[PDB]
């Protein structure tokens, strides 16, 4: 609002039988000029969740040291009680809304994923408070556009595998690549499954610009 | 912010004025007559801006006044009011926005008497009694409660002392005079000004 | 806002070869009502009638100017005008004052004068021509008089069936309004009769 | 510079019957011109007896069920007793009021029945002010759903039809009928409305789509 | 939006990168914003989108009825000048930061560069767009003088390529076009024929 | 109220939803976005809903003055420098995301007009707001040089893919597919929107009805 | 709202309308917008719903608790008065109210006068509300000290029934009160409508 | 808009109100006496803000009559004066500015009448006669034309009337009745209301 | 205003021109915004001027008392990480795009960006200033990999004589200070130690 705070631009994702997926790509753009590449807006949290960031990354900097500082210090109670990704997407949630609640708000808008005891999760918090979950998620202008081939798929089956899901997501990175300014050509995609929190990073997209050449 | 007033009768529509010129703070000569003479049995009535009151309805009185001494006959207050509405609603939205809220008291000979009323938008209405300014908030009740569709003429005018002097005892302004005239059959006649 | 000015609802619905408009007798400023008689539902044809809304001095301003480049239409070539040319032409009335444009919304009802197929229109404020076979809703309270009367609407109704809904929808609609109502108009267009009546509304 | 708030739509209805209160509901919460979800319940569970509908913006929507979820659960063993509903909707005034100088926009109807065991229907303005009533939906379709039960509940500007007394199938098929004109004709339709409905024996909830657009 | 222009010697070597932006949404993955005006004489366009190319046929037709007026191919300068008085009247209602390029059969390359205020001066390399302030260091590091016409062919190939890298509304393929004295040889780099940098990690 | 059009061999397949929607309500559930130009031109319309009509009558009836001056069939290319010069002096006052296409002496191929006159010739566009919602399937399922069934069923699956997740969605989806020989101007193309049904009959006979003052006149 | 308040020889007359709108778009036609805060006294509402509302539920806490402390009725000027206070110190926050507190005590009628501003005043007759001032103006042609029970009622039922009538803001329907030395009682829910073919 | 007049005497100072409780509109009530009695020789008087003339000047009230029922003796107006400019003077700026502008008749036995004057910005300032509102604009001359130094009672009350039938006749607001208080060495003693 | 900083090996080479501009004329011709405030550890200073070394040595203050409480020589990650905090509480009042750099003996090079919003990450290279938006096609292009430190000594220098060549906010003298094992070697280019690039004419 005041300044050309350093953004990122979509944390895109998908659950499937199996866990969830969520996708990032490495950017930190301060305003029409990528002025940091190489820069992770996946968070690992305990071994059953996972979180993203969209808006501005200093605030996300600042949610990753108060999460990281939370969920270790629940962690070292001892008797079992890690943090369901409930607690994490409702935390956040009364976080951000006790945030503008005072006129002082967090800038970014994340989704958080996590397979939690019996199924997967994948939970959308907004900049505002607007928090929900959702079988398919995109922050952003991804929210416009891979959303579209997000529930076009569920729509479809509601059921994925690992590798269809997976596929999915970097498709629609593709796309976001295609059509989004502010987008960057390598990106996280990161994954929850029963085995826990894994991040593979940093992949790229395939480009297409086959049609070029017919242009007169 | 001053006032304007008219009842339609049967055969008959009588109109009042507030007998007032004001200024900024102070109130100048109370005279000044608000009531236009039209022809001979059409009499409209101007509040609004300072400046397009004495303007505008002038105006339409030159044009009016034209169209009898030109061709024989004089208008009916139907074409007088639609012919005033007219040129106010395409003096509207071009250059300079005549801010004039119009009465026109009327009768033609072979249909009854008329009360045209219009806004400083010129969206014209019929009515058996208008009123206008910030007066008419507060007295138009007791033309609802009191007003028969028939009545006579010095019912009407003790009526209209009732309306006075309920704008006398309420509203804020002092408007001390009132100017009346009632127009019928015989021409615009001019009844005593109600004074306090 | 500027719509919201003199209030104003005017609608129309059809179902077999009747039409039926219906508008509020009302006008005034926001809170005051300086008359209950005011003219929306404009004749045009004999069986083709114009309805308008919103700023008063809009509705007789193109009332009148539509009556000008009618009435002069079918004088230069005699007929009863089609109503889907009347259409056409107070779209480009609304439209090429757009820039300052007239604050109205006119519904057109009628039939067409050989066959008699019925059919309603709506415009907006700039001109755009919205054909409709079910019934359109122009006005300040316009949703209300959607919502309720799309939840009213059956196909194919004979004028008395016609006639009791779009009274309910108009009763029902402007009551739930504070700038519209007061006494409400219907006129029924039959290929022999129109039906002219008023209702005796939520007065207050 | 920064707009604490935007509009995520939704339209709920609640109707107050002689045994029951049908709290309907829709889905599809949306704001700009990309929709978010499509799960989502509008109508909370409170007590056994009363069942809010909450509508206007989520996120504050969201915080002020937790806010008298929670403070029902403080009266309701500070005085060994469960609510009532007109205490609920009591307690909701001023919650609604007490920030009142950043107001909680949202537009909430608070079904559920009385103690002697009539239904009864709470209607809200964003900053409180309870009355209670028989129809009264809210929040987006609020000025398309009320005209129609204002006549075909209400029955006014309506002569003799001989009106009998509203029961779980004619306002049944009450519900659905105008959910289907406010899916074709309102934009923040709901895909599939979920009625919270509440009787004497308990509480049900039945589901059925919309148009899905 | 990144446009480079190098003179080598004898013609010239035009650039252009491919992206037209509503804000941060490409409109436009694929266009050219190179294009012929008169024959040898090429325009880009930079800035805005939709007031440029009124200025670029308003100026076909002007230089066209012009050269086909005086039954000689029209200078480079003229078409400059033109711009500098189409440009340059309506400065206040248009952002067109058009730079030209041809070979006129008199002088020989010409560059010139017509920036968002309208005026006309003549340089070696142009450069003019919104990403073209990411390259200033690397486009004045690397112009040695008198270069020819491969080395200027991936000079303006890699400088573009670092502008849309780095810029965000600048990217898609990179068109090139070698105005000289046998015509045009324009093609496009598809993708792969982008000359791809490495990024420095671990960090 | 999203719009799409693909080129493909034979020619072009243009689309829209149909439904227009002042304010937040839904004014009129079914109208034509797939303007006439010409026999061989269609172009499309976003934005003002009034401006792309008047824009596409000017230009249409212009340009069959103009092809009915020439004797031939006139060429897509003055379409869009008619559309471009015209919908440009206004400033971009005029609101119309349209666009247009045509087969043609030369070869099928379509423009897109942005409202401040900015044309750019595509393979495929998207207008409207419903343009993020159907350009994502012009993305993973588009393929250059491909046959007209299944353009016709790409364009249907982005259309619809613009009804189910944006708020300018339509109620059906009609689309023009414009050949070299055939043109196919096809009202609605899928209708994946019923109405529902009602339940229960509502009014009596001569009742229901505060009857103030009837008048009766006949006309023939 | 177009409340309207008179008192005369026998109590005082509170009568009022019933429409609650929303800008334009109106919520109820049926608002009890006379607060009852006791069976000697009453308040009215005139516009912000919650605002007035939360004030007069608030004047009735305070002024129960008076009723418990020094074990006497509440004058009403006492009532009207701390009403003042508390909505005098949140003035020029977007406050807007405005209400009678009339009602019986051991001097007289009561029918103070208290609103956003801070104005508390005593009268002899009163009409706040939206439109409001066509109520004045009728309502001040028929008054007088020495009316009997009958024709007062109808002043207030033809006063507000021609507020509601002019007024855009207004209708619905009409209770009336008439407090003395019992307490309030109803003797009205008639409707407009009603009112209308009843007096043609 | 209200009006508030004094005349300082030999041996007394008179104040009096214009009796019309306004409103948007309308007028309310027109007694709701705007003079506020204060302990049995000062008299001060308050117009302005409509909610902070009841408010203020009755604080004062409760901070003098205080004074007195603390203290046995009263205070003279001088220190009443400079008591109420210190405290609208420290309210003006801090969070809540009192937009009221005061009259303080008074006198003190061994000294004269003082008919203190004050703006809303809590400038005090002695005056043989002063006035308030937007009637102040133009009665003043006329209380400059005719007030000697030395004036009798009786002389000062048609003087007086004098002025109010001027404000009646020119100031456009409807002030019909006026409440009139002399003050002098027996106590505060009113005069019959004008009226008109 | 225009700062580089580039990691080499073992130890790093900071970098900065010399310019304060009240909006168009230079109030300072010649400052050092290098400034030390450990031993190893040096930060810069970008953007504004009053508020950055107010943090300057706000952090002096906090990282010298904390370097004395451990006896031991802090890491850059410790400056940098109070840097996060101390620009990031006072986000809207404070435009100060510093990056750091220094030795520290734990791990090694490292060079910190703290941009304007405020935030940290690590760089192999390091950039931020007013005329630090005219070289990224120079620095992405020519920094290759694990140079060594005559050749970041010169790359540096150049990459600053080409963002005081084309900005106009940016000039002067620049100073460079090569941070390793050894301590500080700083020098500046006093003019023809500047090296100047040809201009093409046209």
């Amino acid at each position: 609002t005041q300044n050309p705070m350093v953004t990122g631009t979509s944390v895109l994702g998908v659950k499937f039988e199996g866990g969830v997926v969520i996708a990032a790509d490495m950017l930190g753009s301060y305003g029409s000029l990528a002025r940091f590449r190489n820069i992770s807006r996946i968070m690992r949290v305990n071994n059953s969740t996972m979180l993203g960031a969209s808006g501005d990354y200093a605030d996300f900097q600042y949610l990753k040291q108060v999460l990281g500082q939370m969920v270790i210090d629940e962690e070292l109670l001892g008797d079992g009680h890690s943090y369901s990704p409930r607690a994490i997407h409702s935390w956040l949630t009364r976080a951000m809304y006790s945030r503008r609640s005072k006129m002082n708000p967090l800038w970014n808008t994340m989704v958080i994923g996590g397979y939690a005891d019996g199924e997967s999760f994948l939970g959308y918090v907004d900049m505002l408070g607007v928090a929900y979950e959702a079988p398919s998620l995109a922050t952003g202008y991804g929210a416009y556009l891979a959303q579209p081939l997000l529930r076009e798929v569920l729509e479809k089956q509601p059921v994925l595998s690992q590798t269809e899901a997976r596929d999915l997501v970097e498709r629609c990175m593709r796309v976001l690549y295609y059509r989004d300014a502010r987008s960057y050509n390598r990106f996280q995609i990161a994954t929850v499954t029963e085995k826990g929190v894994e991040i593979e990073g940093p992949l790229s997209t395939e480009t297409n610009w086959d049609i070029a050449h017919m242009i007169s | 912010m001053e006032y304007l007033i008219g009842i339609q009768g049967p055969d008959y529509v009588l109109v009042a004025s507030d007998r007032v010129a004001a200024s900024n703070i102070v109130q100048m000569k109370d005279d000044h007559d608000k009531m236009f003479k039209m022809s001979e049995k059409i009499l409209l009535l101007c509040v609004g801006e300072a400046g397009d009151t004495v303007q505008f309805a002038e105006y339409i009185q030159k044009n009016v006044q034209l169209y009898k001494m030109r061709n024989g006959y004089e208008l009916s207050p139907t074409a007088a009011a639609n012919f005033t509405r007219r040129n106010l609603a395409d003096c509207l939205r071009s250059r300079t926005p005549y801010h004039v809220n119009l009465l026109l008291a009327g009768y033609d000979e072979h249909e009854g008497p008329a009360l045209y009323y219009m806004d400083y938008l010129a969206a014209l209405a019929k009515a058996p009694f208008a009123a206008h300014g910030y007066g008419a908030f507060l007295t138009l009740s007791i033309l609802d409660r009191y007003y028969t569709p028939t009545i006579s003429r010095e019912r009407a005018v003790e009526l209209l002392r009732k309306c006075l002097e309920e704008l006398q005892k309420r509203f804020i302004l002092n408007l001390p005079t009132f100017s009346v005239r009632v127009i019928d059959k015989d021409g615009i006649h001019n009844l005593e000004n109600i004074a306090f | 806002s500027i719509m919201s000015y003199n209030g104003g609802a005017v609608m129309a619905m059809k179902g077999k070869n009747c039409v039926a408009i219906a508008a509020d007798r009302r006008f005034g400023i926001q809170a005051q009502m300086v008359t209950t008689d005011f003219q929306k539902i404009f004749p045009m044809g004999d069986r083709l009638y114009i309805g308008l809304a919103g700023l008063a001095t809009d509705v007789q301003t193109v009332a009148q100017r539509l009556k000008f480049r009618l009435n002069l239409y079918e004088l230069k070539e005699g007929r009863q005008i089609k109503p889907y040319t009347l259409m056409s032409m107070v779209a480009n009335l609304l439209y090429e004052k757009r820039f300052g444009p007239y604050y109205t919304e006119p519904v057109i009802a009628g039939l067409d004068p050989k066959t008699f197929k019925p059919f309603i229109c709506s415009l907006d404020l700039i001109g755009c021509p919205m054909v409709t076979d079910d019934f359109v809703v122009s006005g300040t309270c316009a949703e209300q008089m959607y919502g309720m009367c799309e939840s009213l609407w059956e196909p194919n109704m004979d004028p008395d069936h016609l006639f009791e809904t779009i009274s309910q929808a108009m009763l029902n609609a402007v009551d739930r309004d504070a700038v519209s109502g007061m006494g409400v108009i219907v006129h029924i267009i039959e290929k022999d009769k129109i039906t002219t009546r008023t209702l005796k509304a939520r007065m207050d | 510079r920064f707009s604490p708030y935007v509009f995520n739509g939704g339209t709920i209805l609640a109707i107050a019957g002689e045994d029951f209160a049908i709290v309907a509901s829709d889905t599809r919460l949306s704001e700009g011109f990309s929709i978010h979800t499509r799960d989502s319940p509008k109508c909370y569970k409170l007590t056994d007896k009363t069942v809010i509908g909450c509508s206007g913006f989520h996120g504050d929507c969201l915080t002020l069920t937790k806010i008298i979820e929670a403070r029902l659960k403080m009266y309701k063993h500070s005085n060994n007793k469960a609510m009532t509903t007109g205490a609920i909707a009591a307690m909701l005034s001023t919650i609604l009021y007490s920030r009142r100088f950043f107001p909680y926009y949202v537009y909430n109807i608070i079904g559920g029945l009385d103690e002697e065991g009539k239904g009864a229907v709470y209607s809200f303005d964003p900053v409180g002010s309870y009355q209670r009533d028989s129809f009264k939906a809210g929040g987006s379709a609020s000025a398309m759903l009320q005209p129609l039960l204002d006549n075909q509940v209400g029955f006014k500007n309506m002569q003799n039809v001989e009106h009998v007394p509203l029961s779980l199938d004619r306002a049944m098929r009450l519900v659905k009928d105008v959910f289907i004109s406010a899916a074709e004709r309102d934009v923040y339709t709901g895909d599939a409305l979920r009625i919270c409905i509440v009787t004497k024996e308990g509480i049900r909830e039945e589901t059925v789509s919309l148009r899905k657009d | 939006t990144t446009i480079m222009a190098v003179q080598f010697d004898g013609g010239v070597v035009l650039g252009a990168d491919s992206r037209t932006t509503t804000g941060s949404y490409i409109a436009n993955r694929v266009t050219d914003k190179l294009t012929p005006i008169h024959d040898r004489i090429f325009c880009c366009r930079s800035g805005s989108a939709a007031d440029t190319q009124a200025v670029a046929d308003a100026v076909t037709y002007q230089l066209g009825f012009h050269s086909i007026e005086l039954n000689e191919p029209p200078l480079v300068h003229t078409a400059a000048s033109l711009f500098k008085e189409m440009c340059y009247r309506y400065r206040e209602d248009l952002m067109a930061g058009i730079i030209i390029a041809g070979w006129d059969p008199q002088e020989g390359g010409q560059v010139y560069s017509v920036p968002m205020g309208g005026m006309m001066v003549r340089q070696s390399f142009a450069i003019g767009g919104s990403g073209s302030s990411y390259i200033y260091g690397y486009v004045d590091a690397t112009y040695r003088e008198g270069m020819t016409k491969e080395e200027c062919l991936q000079f303006t190939a890699n400088a573009l390529a670092l502008a849309m890298e780095r810029d965000g509304s600048s990217g898609g393929v990179i068109r090139l076009a070698a105005i000289a004295e046998s015509g045009v040889e324009r093609q496009v780099l598809l993708g792969d024929q982008i000359p791809k940098f490495a990024v420095a990690t671990l960090p | 109220t999203t719009i799409a059009g693909v080129v493909y061999k034979d020619g072009i397949v243009l689309g829209a939803d149909t439904r227009a929607t002042e304010g937040m309500v839904v004014a009129d559930k079914n109208c034509s976005k797939i303007h006439f130009i010409s026999p061989n031109i269609y172009c499309c319309g976003a934005g003002t809903a009034a401006d792309t009509d008047m824009t596409t009558q000017l230009i249409s009836s212009n340009l069959e003055l103009h092809s009915l001056s020439t004797g031939r069939l006139p060429r897509v290319v003055t379409a869009n420098r008619m559309l471009k010069q015209m919908l440009f002096r206004y400033q971009g006052y005029i609101g119309a995301a349209l666009v247009l296409g045509g087969v043609d002496v030369t070869g099928p191929h379509l423009y897109s007009i942005y409202p401040h006159g900015s044309t750019d010739k595509l393979p495929y566009v998207t207008m409207g707001s419903g343009s993020l919602a159907a350009m994502a399937v012009f993305e993973d399922k588009f393929r250059p040089d491909m046959e007209e069934e299944e353009a016709k069923n790409l364009v249907s699956e982005a259309i619809a893919a613009g009804i189910f997740n944006d708020l300018g969605s339509g109620s059906n989806i009609d689309l023009c597919v414009i050949s070299k020989n055939k043109l196919d101007f096809l009202r609605p193309y899928t209708v994946p929107n019923k109405k529902g049904t009602r339940l229960g009959r509502y009014r009596c006979e001569k009742g229901t009805t505060a009857v103030l003052t009837e008048k009766i006149t006949p006309l023939e | 709202t177009t409340t309207l308040a008179f008192k005369f020889r026998h109590g005082v007359i509170v009568a009022a309308d019933s429409r609650a709108t929303a800008g334009a778009y109106i919520a109820s036609q049926t608002v009890k917008k006379v607060i009852e805060i006791n069976p000697y006294l009453l308040g009215t509402m005139a516009g912000g719903a919650a605002d007035c509302s939360f004030w007069e539920r608030l004047l009735a806490r305070q002024c129960r608790i008076y009723e418990l402390r020094n074990k006497e009725r509440i004058s009403v000027a006492a009532a009207s008065k701390l009403l003042a206070n508390m909505v005098y110190q949140y003035k020029g926050m977007g406050l807007s109210m405005g209400t009678m507190i009339c009602g019986w005590d051991k001097r007289g009628p009561g029918l103070y006068y208290v609103d956003s501003e801070g104005n508390r005043i005593s009268g002899a007759t009163f009409s706040v509300g939206s439109g409001s001032v066509y109520a004045y103006g009728v309502m001040d042609r028929g008054y007088s000290y020495d009316l009997e029970v009958e024709q007062a009622y109808d002043l207030a039922r033809r006063a507000i029934y021609q507020a509601t009538y002019r007024d855009a803001y207004s209708g619905g329907a009409v209770n009336l009160y008439h407090v003395r030395e019992d307490g309030w009682i109803r003797v009205s829910s008639d409707n407009v409508a009603d009112l209308h073919e009843k007096y043609s």
